[PDB]
Order: structure tokens, then sequence, then C-alpha cells
């Protein structure tokens, strides 16, 4: 049950072409979209769609995002893709290939709460 | 990718 914005400013035929297209040129990335989980009490990013080695591991691209979002140090911060917490040794290529949707896109939330929409 | 953000390079 996520609800990703993004999916509603841009046609799924367009979504699709962008990600296939960005697939093949850039084979060592896999695109992103992140976006602040329904009720989230944390800022939004500066930017939503994201471009990732895939060889990157959820933890660093976790300690990237955390760094970049407008959060003293003190504020939670957690991800969700299919309504889950991803697993910091995981790379974003297997999270990639494990869980993007049929536009050729992974979509990570994030949240201050521990719980998807809470 | 000019719409893109690159991360974690």
């Amino acid at each position: 049950s996520m609800k990703f914005q993004y999916k509603e400013d841009h046609p799924f035929e367009y979504r699709k072409k962008e990600g296939e297209k960005i697939r093949k040129k850039y084979p060592d990335r896999v695109p992103v979209i992140v976006e602040k989980a329904p009720k989230a009490r944390v800022p939004d990013l500066d930017k939503r769609k994201y471009l990732v080695p895939s060889d990157l591991t959820v933890g660093q691209f976790y300690f990237l995002i955390r760094k970049r979002i407008h959060l003293r140090p003190e504020d939670a911060l957690f991800f969700f893709v299919n309504n889950t917490i991803p697993p910091t040794s995981a790379t974003m290529g297997q999270l990639y290939e494990d869980n993007h949707e049929e536009d050729y896109f992974l979509y990570v939330a994030y949240s201050d709460e521990s719980v998807y929409g809470k | 990718a000019n719409s893109f953000t690159l991360i974690g390079e």
C-alpha cells in the first residue's frame, strides 16, 4: 500500500521509457525515486529522482540521503521499499532488481517513523 | 541523465 506521488506527475509510458533508457545508457547505475512517506514529519529532499551506483549498499545510500536532508543530528530517519525497511548490507542493484516497478524505477520512501505511513 | 541527480559515486 505504498503511495508514491511521482507516479501521478508522469504517465506510466513516459516513466517506463525513461527507466529503460537510463538503464541501457548507464548499466552500472539504477534509477531511484526517493519520496517522503505520507505523514512523515521530515522535510522533503531537494531532489527526488536519483541515479545510484549498483554496488552501493543501502547503508551507504542511507548515509548520503541522511546527510542531504534538512534534519538535526538527533532526528530519526527510516527507509521503506514495499512497506519494509531494506537491509543495510543489500546492494542498491539487488534492491532495484528485487523491487523495481514495471516502469523500471525503484521507489524508496522515508519517514521519521519506523512503520511506513505512521 | 540531465534530470537525474547522481548520488553515491
